């Protein structure tokens, strides 16, 4: 829907302290 | 440029993005903009004729 959108990765802190555990 | 011509640098900004802002002002979230902006723009051609 939005228009003009752009694609791009969005940091999650969660995901490396998860991964490193 | 919005309203940073008034503040002195007159910085370009998307006609959308400003709009966007100016929802963000009144206390409705951005996104309603962009995802109604087609409604919105045909609302606001209408009252314009
Ligand atoms: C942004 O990424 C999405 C994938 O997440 C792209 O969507 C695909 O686009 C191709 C055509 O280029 C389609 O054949 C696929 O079916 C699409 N996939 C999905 C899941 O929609 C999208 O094109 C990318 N946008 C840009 C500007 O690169
Ligand atoms: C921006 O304008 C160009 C033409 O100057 C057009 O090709 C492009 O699709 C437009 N992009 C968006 C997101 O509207």
């Amino acid at each position: 829907v939005v228009i003009g959108i752009v694609n791009n990765t969005v940091y999650d802190p969660l995901q490396p302290e998860l991964d490193s555990f | 440029s919005g309203w940073t011509f008034g503040a002195g640098a007159a910085l370009q900004i998307p006609f959308a993005m400003q709009m966007a802002y100016r929802f963000n002002g009144i206390g409705v979230t951005q996104n309603v903009l962009y995802e109604n902006q087609k409604l919105i723009a045909n609302q606001f051609n209408s009252a314009i004729g």
